[PDB]
RNA sequence: AAAAUUUUAGGAAUAGUUAAUAAUAAUUUAUAAUUUUGAUUAGAUUGUUUUGUUAAUGCUAUUAGAUGGGUGUGGAAAAAUAAAAAAAA
């Protein structure tokens, strides 16, 4: 009485039912508008999709633009940690602590044997790269998840000196992929998806912390904006958590 | 649509037939599956003029004043079973004589053994409801020596249109089951003079000379003068 | 047969040879207005019906006729009229929906000329791009809810400048000065 | 008639034009009806080739927690009369029940006796149907049922094990219908028989002198009938064949 | 069927291919929710509302849409029907049994289905709450039931509903359950109007998977 | 990300989507608060549905019941026609009595 | 001007094949598939989609002419990610088949040889993934509301469900040829070349391949050695090339062909055949050093095996001499129907073997040919009520009652094998009407519909 | 399915049912009256015009004489004449691929043209409806049946493809040198 | 329409039709027959 | 599901109401929706191949037929006199 007689969101036929089941042997109910959610709602954003063989192997290295002191981000997310473990302290695992905080540029599996040489030609074809590039300020606002709720990051708008980064984002994507053949966990014809993670959860955390970040966390903070950071430095950095507090660096390049 | 008559020719509406296919037409009305029914209403419509100068009485009058003399009750009685099968006689009512409630007979509608149509029914078993002249009656079909698998709920039981023969040979207690009688192809191997087929599937029975005549007169090629 | 005259008629039921069945309408009727109302007092607020009121569509004169020949159709090729359409946003006050003011075309046959008329759609953005003030390309959908049909398919042109100044906080456009007209005199002073 | 695409008419969770879902009530007759023609069939197989879990040594053990997701559809072959422990035992005596295992019995082997078996807690069913004598088909050297001493102690027993008000479904016995030849009347002509020098051919069709008798002349029939069976739709008999083809229905 | 394997081996071959660059995502379209007709319309994943000629590469199906089926009693007007009910959920790969109940009893909306316990279990075998659907081999196609408790009774005249044709519904029970909701006295606007099917619609027999005359 | 797919016919939204970037203008508190409310409407469900069962069923009751009381219980083009009273407005002043005026939006 | 993809050059490839045609491939080759290539280990497998799809920038959208923009989806485009899956193999495969059709033994070696060196030395493609449009994804439905298998009681009916009846055709169990390794195609392609040889056998003999239409069918062609020669050097090519890995995989398939090539252009009786199979089989155990185990003949194998035994005692049915039946020249029935009878004992003792309609309509033929008269008991204890039928089975039925003692048993049989026409749903085929007609004078049975006969007259 | 079944013109099935050729024209004074064929639905509505599939012609129900050709001593020429319009593409077209249905008048009149053969409403009542017995009507087909494999081709030919491939256009649409 | 003829099968009835179609053999032959002509 | 074409000489506000959520909400969330580029009520009026005049851009006609729901049958409500539609031999 108050609305449409069939409210229009309700009109919904399910294809992937067998014809003729609905109208007579049986009928089938669901909440179909879960599903139909979309991807802005959901926060869901989908990242360069690995190769199954690529897809095995764990990732060893990373490219990262590393953020400068005194930043905004830092700032903002420190706050933003403070609200969200005064709602719910059961995230205090999940969150990246303050210290940690760096773009992705892109992920790569390198082999323990031709390490060396890997990592000086891979320095060599990134100083190449970023020759000519001066330093990128990019704007922050926004979160979003990678591999379904469990990375929980910042989103990197397309409003800025982006547009830069990903032409030579895609070169490196060429070089250190195409080139001399390194496994970079997509295509190198392919571009990757910049981010600033802020929450994770690890294989070993999962069992206690549960298999999808709830969206009543972020919720909130979902479009929230951090602001405008500047970026000279690039790194190549290698995943180990004790070497010195942030972590351990292969190599630096950097943008003037 | 499944199985039409002389496939499809549209020439006119009567081409078709009486009905499209075997199946319900609609879906939503399975009941109009095609069946070989029965006149109903000629057989039910039992004869009310036996019921003439007999004086019945009711069930619930019990009433002293009420009943009547001995003779007269039994002259009602009479009165009222020749009122039953005033038409012919309902299974049930050729059932309730037969031993064993007639487990095994071979109950056969009289338009199934004339013509070139041959059937009957096997009774497997028998529901008698409180009133005698309904329930329900299972059996097996036998059409032209070919028997059914399973037996299966006779249809217009209640109709009186049957007859049937006693023999002993076929009579079966309630403790065993009635088997069911072998279908002369498959079974019993086939034999001339045990079983002749009367007629098979594309047969059909030649002209009877009267119904020539008769057909002939109404045309008007053979003269019929007043 | 309609091009013979009065007196030469012989058969009403037939054409003879060929040519076009005519049914004559009477079309000089002397139709007259009743007049039910005193001149004080019609019963309408806006408007007042003193004589015969000319009906119709198409039927009507002087014809304004649809135009399919405007910008829109020279730049597109449309399955289905109106299937594309391109205009500016104005206002988003709603939730992925953004309001889109279109222009499209009338042909006035007796002066030979076309004229513009507007019109106001509402279009389905997901994920809220649309600032008020794009230049935006729209489409024909799915219905998706009572009175949207159509999508934004591409921002042509993008607000920069109401962007940032989103950005800032305030709002993508300043608010109109004035509403809509009144036929009072508010004295408001101070 | 064909099914229609999809129900956009009516709400879903309301559900409007549906065919019942039929489901098999064990107290009455009407479960044997479902149950029966299948036995035969599974019998049948059991008596030319081999099935694995047709023939149990023993009655199956298992545990109160593991009950309902191992038994539920099993279906055993016993050698003796020993009825599955916990469970309530009901004879069938009715006889419209009993009427549906009149071809199984007459054609295959006899059937003794008949028992519902109903589990104390009442959500299991056993349906225990014991045989007496030897098979009335031949039974092969190699087919399961050779391994029993009951065919070929002339009393055995079949079970199957079944959730009451269930649909005609899942008790399984669509997976059975697997079809082997009974090589019986060509075990005539193997090398292992003697018999086989008693066969002689026959290659050419013998002369005939004499026509088949001609059939006695037709009478057509007197009573009243329904009409052309034909134009009316109805099958050769009301029974079995295709409505274009009238044979056999009064003219 | 055939699509089942052929499908499964293929995908299965091309998780063994040792070199592969992976698919350029600007190649490999999402879906539209924007097509012409009024209806929605929700199609298999694979699919789309677009014409697309050329087959991508298989993927492995995070969201399992598994139908669970439940036995319902209609009121139609002559008395009650026994009919089935589908309940759809998207399952995530890797669930457990246990999780797959929850989500089911979530996903309902009618009022007349989940009131006690039940169990899940497929061509009459329960399912172990414990384990997952990997080790069940359950997928879309798979057919899952669900039993509740007193289903089992329902041989019976008790557990039942009892239809106000042949039954008396006394004060004690208009005040309780589906029989409160129905208004069995009559107003008039009729009520909730129930769907009705007469008697003779089956004939004297009802509905049967066998031809029974 | 602001130009749609032709042949595709999927919007700018949605091959934003694919390449996985966001648009999406600066929102005010209104925009934030409605969407931060609306995302949380599943966990808020299914923790009513796990904990408090009768309740929803109640409701449920209400709902399932109301599907056969009302106006239409059927969808037709006179029923799922979304402007009831713009395409018959031959109907608003004698018969149906609900709307007082045949416009309520721009179409 | 539509480039075809490689799947639609098979197809063409099959059409081509199947007529016999030899220009029409070799100018369809010489334009389209030229340039195909194989996959090789520096080769990336199966290729990403690579297409952009179509989009206009704003400046492409505003200042373009109408046509420049105007997208009907055009097949040309995609053809390139069609043909990313690397189907290449076949079209070498099929073009070897053409070129063997049309005649040319130069051409066909060159195909067969960079085809089976490819095959050998080579990455196995990866296959393509179920096309949506040729053939649909399966939708979810309930099983539920279903005809019960025994609905009707006077018969099987097929269901939905499950299939009661049996399968009326015996089918190979093999997936779709694109799923196998790359050994396993060569095998299959040396089936697929005898195939093709049968073929054109049968094309350029109609009269000898069919059974039982003139006396012509029980003898050798000349030409016919030559052919088996060719066959015989062609399965010694592919032992040899093919190691021990032949011990890994399924020769099947390639059994079946083999016997069927022996069976028809070469004519081998039942036990020829029987024999030449198990002593292939030995081979193949043999090379792949093990203990044995060998695999048994499956199921297609022995239909071969039996239409062998049917081929063997086959009747030219009425002479115009009024003389009854001729049969192959040296032919013992005791002798054939000893083999069959200890051939079935072998097949039914295997538990693996699925029995179909047609292996028991080869057992019945040999049966009525062997003057057996058990044709019947045979047929109705194993076949009538269990399988769906051809009306091939009441036909060779047929001549085994018209053999019958007296007339009266003559007729009865036939009217009721008539009736399980009616009752089983055989429609009795034309063939046989014609058969029963024949006799009309002598068994009086009718054998038409009134309707039939009235419009006829 | 009408609750009040409009009792005048009443039909089969329900409306619109399968397409139906008639002869339909406005009644009028006998001597101008004409005829139209038209393919249209089974139930038509107030206005024909609203269900019509096609149209195939004028028919003129009145015997003329011939003024277009010149007067001609033939005896059978100057016979008064009827004149009808067939157009019988889209009559082949509905009849043969649409199945149609015909009412009798229409048939008499595509009889007359050489479309159909004559119907069955068109009755010499000189001869009476013939008899029919089975035996004799099967000793004549004993006498009379084509072989089958003759019978089966001209079943091919006249429902099946009719346009076939001569070996000689095989030879000569088959490549030459350069790609043979 | 079905014709009805006479001599059908009277249903003596006063609660609904006179005359139920049911035919007489001869009707039925006959029906045959003329059947047959328009199978022509 | 939509897009175009829409009348009154002297002209003001309209409203079970928009959009998002969803098989939610007689009190979900929001800076909502229609209007002076003429709305809503109210008068008149049966809407986009039919006429008349005329050398002619015009002027001047065109009938008729779809009027809500309330055990919802039916493929589709078009279902309560008023044919001129052959309606299962
Ligand atoms: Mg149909
Ligand atoms: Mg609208
Ligand atoms: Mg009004
Ligand atoms: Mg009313």
């Amino acid at each position: 009485e108050r609305g449409l007689y069939f409210p229009i969101n309700h009109r919904i036929v399910d294809h992937r039912i067998a014809p003729g089941v609905t109208v007579e042997e049986t009928d089938v109910q669901s909440r179909y508008r879960r599903e139909l959610r979309t991807n802005f709602a959901t926060g869901e954003t989908r990242q360069t999709i690995a190769p199954p063989w690529s897809a095995r192997e764990r990732p060893t290295h990373f490219f990262s633009l590393r953020l400068p002191s005194r930043n905004s981000v830092t700032l903002r997310v420190k706050e933003m940690h403070n609200h969200l473990l005064f709602s719910h302290q059961q995230c205090a695992p999940m969150l990246v602590s303050p210290t940690k905080l760096h773009i992705t540029l892109g992920v790569m599996t390198i082999p323990e044997n031709s390490r060396e040489e890997l990592v000086k030609n891979i320095q060599q074809s990134m100083s190449e790269t970023f020759a000519c590039v001066q330093p990128l300020q990019l704007r922050f606002r926004g979160l979003g998840t990678f591999d379904f709720g469990r990375v929980l990051f910042i989103r990197v708008v397309p409003e800025a000196d982006f547009g830069r980064l990903e032409r030579a984002v895609c070169d490196i994507r060429r070089r250190v992929g195409g080139v001399l053949g390194v496994d970079l966990k997509g295509n190198p014809h392919d571009s990757y998806v910049p981010h600033v993670t802020v929450a994770k959860i690890r294989p070993n955390q999962r069992q206690q912390l549960g298999d999808t970040i709830p969206q009543s966390l972020w919720a909130d903070y979902q479009h929230h904006d951090f602001g405008d950071v500047t970026l000279s430095t690039v790194d190549l950095c290698r995943m180990k958590g004790s070497p010195d507090g942030y972590y351990h660096t292969e190599g630096a390049v950097h943008l003037s | 649509r499944a199985d039409p008559l002389n496939g499809g020719s549209s020439m006119t509406l009567g081409s078709k037939g009486s009905k499209l296919s075997p199946e319900p037409h609609r879906r939503r009305m399975p009941w109009t599956a095609a069946k070989e029914y029965v006149p109903g209403v000629v057989l039910n419509a039992r004869d009310k003029m036996v019921l003439d100068g007999v004086q019945l009485l009711d069930i619930e009058s019990i009433d002293r004043a009420s009943q009547l003399d001995p003779l007269e009750v039994l002259r009602a009685v009479v009165a009222t079973r020749e009122y039953n099968i005033s038409t012919g006689k309902n299974i049930f009512q050729l059932a309730s004589q037969a031993t064993y409630n007639g487990r095994g007979q071979r109950f056969y509608r009289k338009e199934w053994q004339e013509g070139t149509y041959d059937k009957y029914v096997t009774l497997s078993a028998i529901d008698f409801d409180r009133d005698g002249n309904k329930g329900t009656a299972y059996g097996y079909i036998t059409f032209h020596g070919e028997t059914t698998t399973r037996p299966v709920q006779v249809d217009f039981a209640d109709v009186p249109g049957w007859y049937m023969d006693f023999v002993e040979e076929r009579a079966v207690p309630f403790t065993g089951i009635v088997p069911p009688p072998p279908s002369i192809g498959t079974d019993v191997p086939v034999d001339p003079h045990s079983y002749r087929l009367k007629a098979y599937p594309y047969y059909d029975a030649p002209n009877p000379p009267e119904f020539v005549e008769r057909l002939l007169k109404d045309r008007g090629v053979l003269p019929d003068t007043p | 047969p309609w091009w013979n005259f009065q007196t030469e008629h012989r058969q009403r039921c037939v054409l003879m040879y060929g040519g076009a069945r005519t049914k004559n309408t009477h079309n000089a009727n002397h139709r007259v207005f009743i007049k039910k109302y005193k001149r004080n007092a019609f019963p309408n607020r806006t408007r007042h019906h003193w004589a015969v009121s000319m009906t119709g569509v198409l039927s009507q004169r002087p014809r304004r006729m649809p135009w399919p020949y405007d910008l829109t159709s020279l730049i597109f090729n449309q399955p289905r009229q109106g299937s594309d359409k391109i205009g500016y946003v104005v206002g988003t006050s709603m939730l992925k929906t953004a309001v889109v003011a279109t222009n499209h075309m009338v042909y006035y046959p007796k002066f030979n000329q076309r004229v513009s008329r507007t019109k106001r759609f509402f279009a389905h953005d997901e994920d809220l791009a649309c600032v008020e003030g794009d230049l935006v390309h729209i489409k024909q959908c799915r219905k998706i809810s009572k009175y949207k049909h159509y999508y934004v398919f591409s921002i042509l042109e993008p607000n920069v400048e109401g962007r940032e100044r989103l950005k800032l906080g305030l709002k993508a456009v300043p608010p109109p000065l004035f509403g809509y007209p009144v036929s009072r005199r508010i004295v408001k002073l101070n | 008639s064909r099914r229609f695409r999809y129900n956009t008419k009516f709400p879903a969770l309301v559900s409007y034009n549906k065919l019942p879902w039929e489901v098999v009530n064990h107290e009455t007759p009407q479960f044997h009806m479902h149950v029966a023609p299948h036995y035969e069939q599974l019998l049948t197989l059991a008596a030319s080739s081999p099935v694995p879990h047709i023939i149990g040594s023993k009655h199956i053990d298992v545990p109160r927690e593991h009950r309902l997701r191992l038994l539920p559809g099993m279906l055993y072959l016993l050698d003796g009369d020993t009825l599955p422990g916990e469970f309530t035992i009901n004879r069938v005596l009715d006889p419209t029940a009993l009427q549906y295992y009149g071809r199984l019995s007459s054609q295959i082997v006899t059937v003794e006796a008949v028992r519902m078996l109903v589990p104390d807690d009442l959500r299991l069913l056993c349906n225990c149907i014991t045989f007496k004598g030897p098979l009335h088909l031949p039974v092969a050297p190699y087919a399961s049922l050779a391994s029993l001493r009951g065919a070929s102690s002339n009393c055995f027993t079949l079970y199957h094990f079944v959730r009451p008000n269930r649909p005609p479904k899942e008790l399984q016995l669509e997976k059975y219908y697997i079809h082997a030849p009974c090589v019986a009347p060509l075990s005539e002509f193997a090398s292992n028989s003697d018999e086989r020098g008693n066969w002689r051919p026959r290659l050419q069709a013998p002369k005939r002198t004499r026509r088949a008798t001609p059939l006695p002349a037709y009478r057509p029939p007197q009573s009243y009938l329904m009409g052309l069976a034909e134009r009316l739709a109805v099958v050769p008999g009301g029974c079995f064949g295709r409505r274009s083809l009238m044979w056999g229905h009064w003219f | 069927g055939h699509y089942q394997q052929e499908a499964f081996e293929a995908r299965k071959r091309f998780e063994e291919s040792t070199t592969y660059p992976g698919p350029i995502r600007a190649a490999t379209p999402g879906d539209t929710r924007f097509y012409s007709g009024s209806l929605e319309s929700i199609l298999h994943d694979t699919d789309r509302h677009y014409w697309r000629a050329v087959t991508d590469d298989p993927r492995v199906q995070h969201l399992i849409p598994l139908r669970i089926r439940f036995k319902i009693f209609t009121w139609v007007t002559s008395g009650w029907e026994q009919r089935m009910q589908v309940v759809q959920i998207m399952a995530p790969k890797d669930s457990t049994i246990a999780q797959v109940k929850d989500l089911v009893i979530v996903e309902n909306q009618s009022p007349y289905l989940c009131v006690s316990s039940f169990h899940l279990a497929i061509d009459g075998k329960e399912l172990d709450p414990q384990k997952t659907l990997g080790e069940y081999g359950i997928t879309e196609q798979s057919q899952i039931d669900a039993i509740e408790q007193n289903d089992h009774l329902l041989h019976r005249d008790d557990e039942r509903p009892r239809d106000w044709t042949v039954d008396e519904i006394t004060a004690e029970d208009v005040k309780r359950s589906p029989y409160k909701e129905m208004e069995m006295q009559p107003l008039q606007n009729l009520a909730p109007r129930y769907e009705a099917r007469p008697k003779g619609y089956f004939g004297r027999t009802y509905y049967s998977g066998m031809k029974q005359s | 990300g602001l130009n749609g797919c032709v042949e595709t016919g999927r919007s700018r939204s949605e091959v934003a989507r694919d390449l996985g970037l966001s648009y999406t203008r600066p929102l005010h508190e209104n925009e934030k608060k409605q969407l931060s409310h609306q995302a949380v409407y599943y966990e808020r469900l299914a923790k009513f549905k796990m904990e408090q069962p009768e309740a929803a069923r109640a409701m449920e009751r209400e709902r399932f019941v109301r599907k056969f009381s009302g106006m239409f219980v059927k969808m037709d083009i006179r029923s799922g026609a979304p402007d009831f009273p713009s395409t018959y407005r031959r109907l608003l002043g004698t018969k149906v009595v609900r709307w007082a005026s045949k416009r309520h939006g721009p179409n | 001007q539509t480039w075809p993809c490689t799947a639609t050059i098979c197809a063409y490839l099959d059409v081509c094949v199947e007529a016999g045609e030899k220009t029409w491939a070799m100018e369809a080759w010489n334009r389209y598939c030229t340039e195909l290539k194989f996959l090789e280990p520096g080769e990336v497998d199966p290729k990403p989609i690579s297409r952009v799809p179509f989009s206009l920038t704003r400046e492409e959208l505003l200042y373009l002419p109408k046509w420049k923009k105007h997208f009907d989806h055009d097949p040309n485009l995609d053809v390139m990610d069609l043909n990313r899956f690397n189907r290449t193999r076949e079209v070498y495969l099929r073009m070897a088949q053409v070129m063997l059709a049309g005649g040319e033994r130069n051409a066909f070696q060159h195909f067969f040889t960079k085809l089976e060196e490819a095959m050998l030395n080579k990455p196995t493609p990866v296959p393509e993934p179920p096309n949506p449009h040729l053939v649909r994804r399966p939708r979810w439905a309930p099983y539920e509301h279903c005809k019960s298998v025994h609905h009707s009681p006077w018969r099987l009916q097929n269901n939905g469900r499950a299939l009661a009846l049996g399968p009326p055709v015996t089918i190979e169990d093999e997936m779709q040829s694109r799923f196998f390794s790359n050994d396993q195609f060569l095998v299959h392609s040396v089936k697929e070349v005898l195939r093709i040889v049968l073929q054109e056998h049968k094309r350029a003999h109609p009269t000898e391949c069919t059974r039982c239409k003139t006396e012509a069918f029980f003898y050798k062609t000349k030409d016919a050695d030559e052919t088996l020669k060719f066959c015989d050097d062609l399965i010694e090519r592919l032992f040899a090339s093919l190691g021990v890995r032949l011990s890994n995989l399924n020769t099947s398939s390639l059994l079946s062909t083999i016997l069927e090539v022996f069976r028809v252009v070469g004519k081998e009786s039942g036990a020829a055949l029987l024999q030449r199979a198990n002593e292939f089989l030995e081979r193949k155990a043999s090379l792949g050093d093990a203990e044995g185990s060998r695999e048994n003949l499956t199921a297609s194998n022995y239909l071969q095996v039996l239409s062998g035994f049917a081929d063997e005692s086959a009747f030219v049915y009425n002479t115009k001499k009024d003389g009854t039946c001729q049969y192959k020249t040296g032919f013992d029935p005791r002798t054939t129907m000893r083999h069959l009878a200890d051939v079935v004992q072998e097949i039914a003792g295997n538990p693996h073997v699925t029995w179909a309609a047609d292996m028991h309509l080869q057992v019945v033929e040999t049966m009525v040919g062997c003057g057996t008269m058990k044709a019947n008991d045979y047929f109705v204890r194993n076949v009538l009520r269990q399988f769906s039928w051809d009306s091939r089975f009441l036909e060779a039925l047929y001549v085994e009652y018209r053999r019958q003692d007296d007339v009266d048993m003559w007729a009865e049989l036939t009217k009721r094998a008539l009736v399980w026409t009616a009752r089983y749903n055989a429609p009795a085929s034309e063939r046989l009407r014609r058969l029963i007609e024949d006799d009309y004078d002598t068994i009086r049975v009718q054998t038409r519909t009134f309707r039939e006969l009235a419009v006829f007259q | 399915a009408r609750a009040v079944i409009k009792r005048r013109s009443p039909q089969l099935w329900g409306a619109p049912g399968a397409p139906i050729i008639r002869m339909r024209g406005h009644h009028v004074v006998w001597k101008f009256q004409s005829y139209d064929l038209v393919v249209e639905h089974t139930h038509k509505r107030r206005n024909s015009d609203i269900r019509l599939l096609h149209y195939l012609g004028k028919h003129c129900p009145h015997p003329q004489k011939s003024l277009w050709s010149p007067d001609t001593p033939v005896a059978q020429d100057r016979h008064l004449f009827m004149l009808t319009t067939v157009d019988i593409d889209a009559f082949k077209y509905w009849f043969g691929v649409k199945r149609c249905r015909l009412s009798m008048k229409p048939w008499a009149l595509l009889a007359k043209a050489g479309l159909l053969p004559p119907s069955l409403t068109q009755n010499s009542k000189i001869m009476p409806k013939p008899l029919f017995d089975k035996e004799s009507l099967m000793r004549y087909y004993l006498a009379n049946r084509k072989d089958e494999d003759v019978m089966a081709r001209e079943k091919y030919l006249n429902y099946e493809n009719s346009m076939v491939k001569t070996e000689e256009e095989r030879a000569a649409e088959r490549p030459v040198a350069p790609y043979l | 329409r079905q014709i009805r003829p006479y001599y059908n099968l009277p249903s003596k009835s006063e609660h609904g039709r006179k005359m139920t179609g049911f035919l007489t053999p001869y009707r039925h032959w006959m029906w045959k027959q003329n059947e047959l002509w328009r199978n022509v």
